[PDB]
Protein backbone atom coordinates (compact mmCIF):
# COMPACT_ATOMS: atom_id res chain seq x y z
CA UNK A 1 0.00 0.00 0.00
CA UNK A 2 2.97 2.10 0.53
CA UNK A 3 4.22 1.65 -2.63
CA UNK A 4 1.14 2.59 -3.89
CA UNK A 5 0.92 5.74 -2.52
CA UNK A 6 4.68 6.02 -3.97
CA UNK A 7 3.22 6.32 -6.97
CA UNK A 8 0.85 9.30 -6.24
CA UNK A 9 3.56 10.92 -4.77
CA UNK A 10 5.74 10.72 -8.53
CA UNK A 11 2.40 12.04 -10.20
CA UNK A 12 2.34 14.53 -7.87
CA UNK A 13 6.01 15.59 -8.08
CA UNK A 14 5.53 15.15 -11.74
CA UNK A 15 3.13 17.85 -12.02
CA UNK A 16 4.70 19.55 -9.64
CA UNK A 17 7.89 20.12 -11.71
CA UNK A 18 5.93 20.62 -14.57
CA UNK A 19 4.59 23.93 -12.76
CA UNK A 20 8.47 24.59 -12.05
CA UNK A 21 8.84 24.65 -16.20
CA UNK A 22 6.33 26.49 -16.91
CA UNK A 23 7.20 28.86 -14.81
CA UNK A 24 5.91 20.81 -26.71
CA UNK A 25 4.55 16.95 -25.72
CA UNK A 26 7.13 17.48 -22.78
CA UNK A 27 5.98 19.99 -20.97
CA UNK A 28 2.01 19.91 -22.23
CA UNK A 29 0.25 19.08 -18.55
CA UNK A 30 -0.85 15.56 -17.50
CA UNK A 31 -4.25 14.37 -18.75
CA UNK A 32 -6.76 15.14 -16.29
CA UNK A 33 -7.93 12.11 -15.75
CA UNK A 34 -5.21 10.55 -13.88
CA UNK A 35 -5.01 13.31 -11.74
CA UNK A 36 -8.78 12.77 -11.15
CA UNK A 37 -7.71 9.30 -10.46
CA UNK A 38 -4.63 10.02 -8.27
CA UNK A 39 -6.82 12.37 -6.07
CA UNK A 40 -9.17 9.81 -5.46
CA UNK A 41 -7.37 7.07 -4.60
CA UNK A 42 -5.46 9.60 -2.39
CA UNK A 43 -8.81 9.99 -1.03
CA UNK A 44 -9.83 6.61 -0.34
CA UNK A 45 -6.44 5.60 0.99
CA UNK A 46 -5.97 8.14 3.23
CA UNK A 47 -9.72 6.97 5.12
CA UNK A 48 -9.12 3.09 4.65
CA UNK A 49 -5.47 3.21 5.64
CA UNK A 50 -6.09 4.16 9.86
CA UNK A 51 -5.76 0.98 12.14
CA UNK A 52 -9.25 0.42 14.38
CA UNK A 53 -6.60 0.36 17.20
CA UNK A 54 1.20 1.91 11.51
CA UNK A 55 -1.33 2.77 8.75
CA UNK A 56 -2.03 5.95 10.91
CA UNK A 57 1.12 7.73 9.34
CA UNK A 58 0.46 6.52 5.83
CA UNK A 59 -2.69 8.66 6.26
CA UNK A 60 -1.39 11.54 7.41
CA UNK A 61 1.05 11.27 4.65
CA UNK A 62 -1.66 10.77 2.05
CA UNK A 63 -3.83 13.63 3.69
CA UNK A 64 -0.47 16.07 2.64
CA UNK A 65 -0.27 14.61 -0.40
CA UNK A 66 -3.96 15.47 -0.99
CA UNK A 67 -3.73 18.65 0.26
CA UNK A 68 -0.62 19.41 -2.06
CA UNK A 69 -2.54 17.90 -5.15
CA UNK A 70 -5.58 20.29 -4.89
CA UNK A 71 -3.75 23.53 -5.04
CA UNK A 72 -4.70 27.04 -6.94
CA UNK A 73 -2.08 25.51 -9.19
CA UNK A 74 -1.88 21.72 -9.00
CA UNK A 75 -5.58 20.71 -10.38
CA UNK A 76 -7.92 23.18 -8.92
CA UNK A 77 -11.37 21.94 -9.31
CA UNK A 78 -10.53 18.40 -9.93
CA UNK A 79 -13.42 15.67 -10.09
CA UNK A 80 -14.23 13.75 -6.63
CA UNK A 81 -15.94 10.58 -6.11
CA UNK A 82 -17.67 10.92 -2.63
CA UNK A 83 -20.72 8.65 -2.54
CA UNK A 84 -18.86 5.62 -0.90
CA UNK A 85 -18.05 8.39 2.45
CA UNK A 86 -21.80 7.32 3.00
CA UNK A 87 -20.97 4.06 3.87
CA UNK A 88 -18.06 4.69 6.32
CA UNK A 89 -20.08 7.27 8.09
CA UNK A 90 -23.17 4.54 8.63
CA UNK A 91 -20.74 2.49 10.34
CA UNK A 92 -20.75 4.72 13.26
CA UNK A 93 -24.08 3.77 13.91
CA UNK A 94 -23.00 0.45 14.84
CA UNK A 95 -21.66 -0.19 17.82
CA UNK A 96 -19.70 -3.97 17.99
CA UNK A 97 -16.66 -2.43 15.58
CA UNK A 98 -15.76 0.45 13.72
CA UNK A 99 -12.96 2.20 12.51
CA UNK A 100 -12.65 5.25 14.64
CA UNK A 101 -10.13 6.83 12.82
CA UNK A 102 -11.56 6.07 9.46
CA UNK A 103 -14.54 8.06 10.49
CA UNK A 104 -12.16 10.95 11.68
CA UNK A 105 -9.60 11.14 8.54
CA UNK A 106 -12.92 11.23 6.13
CA UNK A 107 -14.29 14.16 8.04
CA UNK A 108 -11.13 16.21 8.28
CA UNK A 109 -10.92 15.31 4.28
CA UNK A 110 -14.43 16.49 3.96
CA UNK A 111 -13.60 19.87 5.88
CA UNK A 112 -10.69 20.80 3.31
CA UNK A 113 -12.74 19.44 0.48
CA UNK A 114 -14.96 22.56 2.10
CA UNK A 115 -12.03 24.97 1.69
CA UNK A 116 -11.15 23.38 -1.87
CA UNK A 117 -14.35 23.52 -3.43
CA UNK A 118 -16.25 26.39 -5.20
CA UNK A 119 -19.59 26.80 -3.52
CA UNK A 120 -22.37 25.09 -6.06
CA UNK A 121 -19.61 22.19 -6.15
CA UNK A 122 -19.93 22.16 -2.32
CA UNK A 123 -24.09 22.25 -2.52
CA UNK A 124 -23.60 19.77 -5.05
CA UNK A 125 -21.13 17.67 -3.81
CA UNK A 126 -22.52 17.48 0.26
CA UNK A 127 -25.79 15.76 -0.34
CA UNK A 128 -25.63 12.44 0.25
CA UNK A 129 -22.77 12.80 2.71
CA UNK A 130 -25.93 14.59 4.82
CA UNK A 131 -27.01 11.39 6.70
CA UNK A 132 -23.27 10.38 7.35
CA UNK A 133 -22.70 13.64 8.89
CA UNK A 134 -25.95 13.43 10.94
CA UNK A 135 -25.17 9.77 12.09
CA UNK A 136 -21.53 11.02 13.54
CA UNK A 137 -23.11 13.47 15.79
CA UNK A 138 -24.95 10.70 18.12
CA UNK A 139 -21.55 8.73 18.59
CA UNK A 140 -20.39 8.71 22.39
CA UNK A 141 -16.71 9.48 20.66
CA UNK A 142 -14.99 12.76 21.63
CA UNK A 143 -12.68 12.67 18.97
CA UNK A 144 -15.53 11.76 16.42
CA UNK A 145 -17.75 14.50 18.01
CA UNK A 146 -14.80 17.26 17.67
CA UNK A 147 -14.39 16.21 14.58
CA UNK A 148 -17.77 16.50 13.15
CA UNK A 149 -18.30 19.97 14.97
CA UNK A 150 -14.73 21.13 13.35
CA UNK A 151 -16.96 20.27 9.79
CA UNK A 152 -20.10 21.69 10.67
CA UNK A 153 -17.98 24.77 11.87
CA UNK A 154 -16.80 25.23 8.55
CA UNK A 155 -20.12 24.34 6.39
CA UNK A 156 -22.07 26.60 8.70
CA UNK A 157 -19.52 29.16 8.17
CA UNK A 158 -20.08 28.83 4.49
CA UNK A 159 -24.13 28.56 4.95
CA UNK A 160 -25.38 30.08 7.76
CA UNK A 161 -28.53 28.57 9.87
CA UNK A 162 -31.50 30.34 8.95
CA UNK A 163 -33.04 33.05 11.58
CA UNK A 164 -36.23 34.14 13.18
CA UNK A 165 -36.96 30.53 14.07
CA UNK A 166 -37.70 30.53 10.64
CA UNK A 167 -39.65 26.86 9.59
CA UNK A 168 -37.31 25.64 6.78
CA UNK A 169 -33.93 24.22 8.48
CA UNK A 170 -31.83 25.33 5.71
CA UNK A 171 -32.74 27.34 2.04
CA UNK A 172 -30.66 24.87 0.60
CA UNK A 173 -31.92 21.69 -0.11
CA UNK A 174 -28.56 20.36 0.33
CA UNK A 175 -28.48 21.80 3.80
CA UNK A 176 -32.04 21.08 4.94
CA UNK A 177 -31.48 17.53 6.70
CA UNK A 178 -28.23 17.57 7.68
CA UNK A 179 -29.63 21.23 9.46
CA UNK A 180 -32.41 19.66 10.59
CA UNK A 181 -30.87 16.67 12.22
CA UNK A 182 -28.49 19.32 13.93
CA UNK A 183 -31.65 21.15 15.53
CA UNK A 184 -33.16 18.37 16.56
CA UNK A 185 -29.87 16.42 17.87
CA UNK A 186 -29.43 20.32 19.66
CA UNK A 187 -33.02 20.23 21.13
CA UNK A 188 -32.99 16.27 22.00
CA UNK A 189 -29.86 16.70 23.86
CA UNK A 190 -30.62 19.89 26.15
CA UNK A 191 -33.99 18.46 26.96
CA UNK A 192 -32.60 15.03 28.19
CA UNK A 193 -29.87 16.73 30.01
CA UNK A 194 -32.94 18.85 32.05
CA UNK A 195 -35.14 15.76 32.29
CA UNK A 196 -32.11 13.89 33.60
CA UNK A 197 -32.14 13.41 37.24
CA UNK A 198 -28.97 12.30 37.76
CA UNK A 199 -26.15 12.54 34.57
CA UNK A 200 -23.00 13.99 33.76
CA UNK A 201 -22.03 17.09 32.03
CA UNK A 202 -20.51 15.14 29.70
CA UNK A 203 -23.90 14.18 28.40
CA UNK A 204 -24.01 17.64 27.27
CA UNK A 205 -20.44 17.84 25.46
CA UNK A 206 -21.51 16.50 21.81
CA UNK A 207 -25.17 18.51 22.11
CA UNK A 208 -22.84 21.54 23.20
CA UNK A 209 -20.31 20.87 20.69
CA UNK A 210 -22.94 20.79 18.22
CA UNK A 211 -25.02 24.06 19.16
CA UNK A 212 -21.39 26.25 19.37
CA UNK A 213 -21.13 24.81 15.42
CA UNK A 214 -24.52 26.06 14.85
CA UNK A 215 -24.32 29.66 16.16
CA UNK A 216 -20.88 30.22 14.73
CA UNK A 217 -22.14 32.49 12.04
CA UNK A 218 -25.65 32.79 13.35
CA UNK A 219 -25.33 34.12 16.76
CA UNK A 220 -29.32 34.62 16.77
CA UNK A 221 -29.70 30.64 16.83
CA UNK A 222 -30.21 30.08 20.39
CA UNK A 223 -32.45 32.39 20.51
CA UNK A 224 -35.04 29.55 19.74
CA UNK A 225 -33.19 26.98 22.73
CA UNK A 226 -33.30 29.78 24.69
CA UNK A 227 -35.00 28.64 27.86
CA UNK A 228 -34.58 25.28 27.75
CA UNK A 229 -30.31 26.05 27.45
CA UNK A 230 -31.18 28.95 30.17
CA UNK A 231 -32.08 25.76 32.21
CA UNK A 232 -29.77 23.32 31.30
CA UNK A 233 -26.92 25.96 31.75
CA UNK A 234 -28.35 26.85 35.42
CA UNK A 235 -28.26 23.27 36.08
CA UNK A 236 -24.00 22.87 34.71
CA UNK A 237 -23.81 25.61 37.44
CA UNK A 238 -24.77 23.54 40.05
CA UNK A 239 -23.21 20.40 39.11
CA UNK A 240 -19.71 22.24 39.17
CA UNK A 241 -20.86 24.38 42.16
CA UNK A 242 -21.41 21.28 44.21
CA UNK A 243 -19.47 18.32 42.51
CA UNK A 244 -12.11 18.43 33.80
CA UNK A 245 -14.86 18.99 30.99
CA UNK A 246 -17.35 20.64 33.44
CA UNK A 247 -15.05 24.05 33.11
CA UNK A 248 -14.80 23.74 29.27
CA UNK A 249 -18.41 23.18 28.89
CA UNK A 250 -19.55 25.76 31.32
CA UNK A 251 -17.31 28.38 29.47
CA UNK A 252 -19.02 27.28 25.90
CA UNK A 253 -22.41 27.91 27.41
CA UNK A 254 -21.43 31.05 28.42
CA UNK A 255 -20.12 31.88 25.13
CA UNK A 256 -22.91 31.29 23.87
CA UNK A 257 -25.21 33.12 25.67
CA UNK A 258 -23.34 36.21 26.50
CA UNK A 259 -24.62 38.33 23.85
CA UNK A 260 -28.24 37.16 24.07
CA UNK A 261 -29.60 38.84 26.83
CA UNK A 262 -32.21 40.96 24.97
CA UNK A 263 -34.00 37.56 24.06
CA UNK A 264 -34.10 35.95 27.19
CA UNK A 265 -37.05 36.98 30.32
CA UNK A 266 -36.35 38.95 32.34
CA UNK A 267 -36.98 36.44 35.58
CA UNK A 268 -33.89 33.97 33.44
CA UNK A 269 -32.17 37.42 32.71
CA UNK A 270 -31.63 38.49 36.63
CA UNK A 271 -31.21 34.43 37.16
CA UNK A 272 -28.36 34.70 34.91
CA UNK A 273 -26.61 37.97 35.99
CA UNK A 274 -27.47 37.46 39.63
CA UNK A 275 -27.35 33.81 39.75
CA UNK A 276 -25.39 32.26 38.19
CA UNK A 277 -22.27 35.19 37.27
CA UNK A 278 -22.39 35.75 40.93
CA UNK A 279 -22.62 32.37 42.01
CA UNK A 280 -19.40 31.33 39.70
CA UNK A 281 -17.40 34.76 40.90
CA UNK A 282 -18.42 34.03 44.64
CA UNK A 283 -17.89 30.29 44.69
CA UNK A 284 -16.23 28.96 41.30
CA UNK A 285 -12.71 27.22 42.45
CA UNK A 286 -11.77 27.18 38.54
CA UNK A 287 -9.69 30.39 37.73
CA UNK A 288 -10.09 29.61 33.95
CA UNK A 289 -14.16 30.33 34.79
CA UNK A 290 -13.17 33.68 36.52
CA UNK A 291 -11.06 34.65 33.39
CA UNK A 292 -14.07 33.47 31.38
CA UNK A 293 -16.36 35.80 33.49
CA UNK A 294 -14.44 38.59 33.51
CA UNK A 295 -13.56 38.51 30.21
CA UNK A 296 -17.51 38.37 29.58
CA UNK A 297 -18.02 41.40 31.81
CA UNK A 298 -15.34 43.51 30.57
CA UNK A 299 -16.52 42.99 26.83
CA UNK A 300 -20.00 44.23 28.38
CA UNK A 301 -18.54 47.30 29.88
CA UNK A 302 -16.15 48.35 27.38
CA UNK A 303 -19.55 48.41 24.42
CA UNK A 304 -30.06 46.73 25.24
CA UNK A 305 -27.55 44.24 24.02
CA UNK A 306 -25.60 44.74 26.57
CA UNK A 307 -26.67 44.72 30.36
CA UNK A 308 -27.46 47.61 32.52
CA UNK A 309 -25.73 49.92 34.67
CA UNK A 310 -27.00 48.02 37.89
CA UNK A 311 -26.19 44.62 36.76
CA UNK A 312 -22.77 46.09 35.87
CA UNK A 313 -22.00 47.28 38.63
CA UNK A 314 -23.37 44.06 40.45
CA UNK A 315 -21.19 41.95 38.90
CA UNK A 316 -17.79 44.32 39.28
CA UNK A 317 -18.68 44.15 43.27
CA UNK A 318 -19.21 40.97 43.32
CA UNK A 319 -15.18 40.35 41.40
CA UNK A 320 -14.10 43.21 43.38
CA UNK A 321 -15.24 41.02 46.85
CA UNK A 322 -14.09 37.77 45.98
CA UNK A 323 -11.32 37.53 42.95
CA UNK A 324 -8.47 39.31 45.57
CA UNK A 325 -10.01 37.64 48.26
CA UNK A 326 -10.05 33.69 46.44
CA UNK A 327 -7.42 33.97 44.12
CA UNK A 328 -4.51 35.99 45.26
CA UNK A 329 -1.65 34.35 43.82
CA UNK A 330 -3.17 34.61 40.43
CA UNK A 331 -1.57 37.82 39.09
CA UNK A 332 -3.13 37.55 35.56
CA UNK A 333 -6.47 37.44 36.79
CA UNK A 334 -6.40 40.29 39.06
CA UNK A 335 -3.83 42.10 36.31
CA UNK A 336 -7.01 41.55 34.06
CA UNK A 337 -9.75 42.78 36.96
CA UNK A 338 -7.87 45.63 37.90
CA UNK A 339 -7.25 46.72 33.91
CA UNK A 340 -11.20 46.53 33.87
CA UNK A 341 -11.74 49.10 36.82
CA UNK A 342 -9.37 51.29 35.61
CA UNK A 343 -11.02 51.48 32.10
CA UNK A 344 -13.82 52.12 34.26
CA UNK A 345 -12.32 55.23 36.33
CA UNK A 346 -10.77 56.33 32.91
CA UNK A 347 -14.08 56.31 31.53
CA UNK A 348 -16.36 60.02 31.05
CA UNK A 349 -19.54 58.48 31.30
CA UNK A 350 -19.33 56.34 34.28
CA UNK A 351 -17.26 59.34 35.86
CA UNK A 352 -19.22 60.12 38.91
CA UNK A 353 -21.79 57.62 39.14
CA UNK A 354 -22.58 55.39 42.06
CA UNK A 355 -19.88 53.03 40.50
CA UNK A 356 -17.16 54.41 40.87
CA UNK A 357 -18.18 55.28 44.64
CA UNK A 358 -18.86 51.39 45.07
CA UNK A 359 -15.30 50.21 43.42
CA UNK A 360 -12.83 52.54 45.42
CA UNK A 361 -12.07 49.64 47.33
CA UNK A 362 -10.82 48.17 44.14
CA UNK A 363 -9.11 51.92 43.05
CA UNK A 364 -7.33 51.53 46.11
CA UNK A 365 -6.33 47.96 45.81
CA UNK A 366 -5.10 49.57 42.26
CA UNK A 367 -2.77 51.77 43.88
CA UNK A 368 -1.41 49.62 46.60
CA UNK A 369 -0.81 46.76 43.85
CA UNK A 370 2.06 45.17 44.10
CA UNK A 371 2.53 44.98 39.97
CA UNK A 372 4.29 47.98 38.87
CA UNK A 373 2.56 48.18 35.68
CA UNK A 374 -0.74 48.35 37.35
CA UNK A 375 0.31 50.46 40.23
CA UNK A 376 1.03 53.28 37.66
CA UNK A 377 -2.28 53.04 35.55
CA UNK A 378 -3.64 53.99 38.34
CA UNK A 379 -1.67 56.53 39.96
CA UNK A 380 -1.92 58.21 36.62
CA UNK A 381 -5.68 58.29 37.44
CA UNK A 382 -5.00 59.03 40.93
CA UNK A 383 -2.84 61.67 39.78
CA UNK A 384 -5.15 63.46 37.32
CA UNK A 385 -8.39 63.87 40.23
CA UNK A 386 -6.64 66.79 41.87
CA UNK A 387 -4.72 69.92 41.16
CA UNK A 388 -0.85 69.37 40.81
CA UNK A 389 -0.55 71.52 44.20
CA UNK A 390 0.62 71.14 47.43
CA UNK A 391 -1.96 72.66 49.74
CA UNK A 392 -4.72 71.04 48.00
CA UNK A 393 -2.93 67.31 48.16
CA UNK A 394 -2.07 67.87 51.73
CA UNK A 395 -6.01 68.77 51.67
CA UNK A 396 -6.91 66.07 49.81
CA UNK A 397 -5.02 63.65 52.06
CA UNK A 398 -6.50 64.72 55.29
CA UNK A 399 -9.71 65.57 54.02
CA UNK A 400 -11.07 63.68 51.41
CA UNK A 401 -9.30 60.59 50.80
CA UNK A 402 -11.00 57.79 52.85
CA UNK A 403 -7.98 55.57 53.64
CA UNK A 404 -9.70 52.76 55.14
CA UNK A 405 -10.46 50.65 52.87
CA UNK A 406 -6.42 50.62 52.14
CA UNK A 407 -6.95 48.11 55.13
CA UNK A 408 -3.24 46.83 56.86
CA UNK A 409 -1.64 48.76 53.82
CA UNK A 410 0.91 51.99 54.87
CA UNK A 411 -0.88 54.79 52.88
CA UNK A 412 1.77 56.96 53.19
CA UNK A 413 3.72 55.58 50.91
CA UNK A 414 0.69 57.03 48.41
CA UNK A 415 1.02 59.99 50.31
CA UNK A 416 4.62 60.29 49.19
CA UNK A 417 3.81 59.89 45.64
CA UNK A 418 1.44 62.35 45.29
CA UNK A 419 2.95 64.92 46.40
CA UNK A 420 6.50 64.78 45.02
CA UNK A 421 4.21 64.27 41.70
CA UNK A 422 3.55 68.24 42.51
CA UNK A 423 7.96 68.97 41.76
CA UNK A 424 9.36 70.39 38.60
CA UNK A 425 10.27 67.55 36.62
CA UNK A 426 12.71 69.12 33.97
CA UNK A 427 14.82 70.75 35.86
CA UNK A 428 18.28 69.41 35.82
CA UNK A 429 19.17 67.83 38.84
CA UNK A 430 21.00 69.81 41.77
CA UNK A 431 21.46 70.15 45.54
CA UNK A 432 22.36 73.06 47.92
CA UNK A 433 24.98 71.02 49.33
CA UNK A 434 27.90 72.40 47.29
CA UNK A 435 30.02 71.53 50.30
CA UNK A 436 29.52 67.88 49.87
CA UNK A 437 29.89 67.82 45.62
CA UNK A 438 32.50 66.73 44.17
CA UNK A 439 34.37 69.68 42.46
CA UNK B 1 -12.13 74.52 54.22
CA UNK B 2 -13.53 72.41 51.59
CA UNK B 3 -12.14 69.43 50.73
CA UNK B 4 -10.99 68.43 47.14
CA UNK B 5 -13.30 66.29 45.28
CA UNK B 6 -12.44 62.73 44.83
CA UNK B 7 -13.31 59.95 42.18
CA UNK B 8 -15.62 58.52 44.85
CA UNK B 9 -17.74 60.96 45.28
CA UNK B 10 -20.86 60.88 43.86
CA UNK B 11 -21.47 63.74 41.74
Amino acid sequence: RRLAVDLSEVVIKWELQRIKDQQSLLAKPIDKQHTDTVVNFLIRVACQVNDNTPGEVLSRRCVNLLKTALRPDMWPKSELKLQWFDKLLMTVEQPNQVNYGNICTGLEVLSFLLTVLQSPAILSSFKPLQRGIAACMTCGNTKVLRAVHSLLSRLMSIFPTEPSTSSVASKYEELECLYAAVGKVIYEGLTNYEKATNANPSQLFGTLMILKSACSNNPSYIDRLISVFMRSLQKMVREHLNPSGTSELVMLSLELVKTRLAVMSMEMRKNFIQAILTSLIEKSPDAKILRAVVKIVEEWVKNNQTPTLREKSILLVKMMTYIEKRFPEDLELNAQFLDLVNYVYRDETLSGSELTAKLEPAFLSGLRCAQPLIRAKFFEVFDNSMKRRVYERLLYVTCSQNWEAMGNHFWIKQCIELLLAVCEKSTPIGTSCQGAMLP
Amino acid sequence: VVPPRSLFDRA
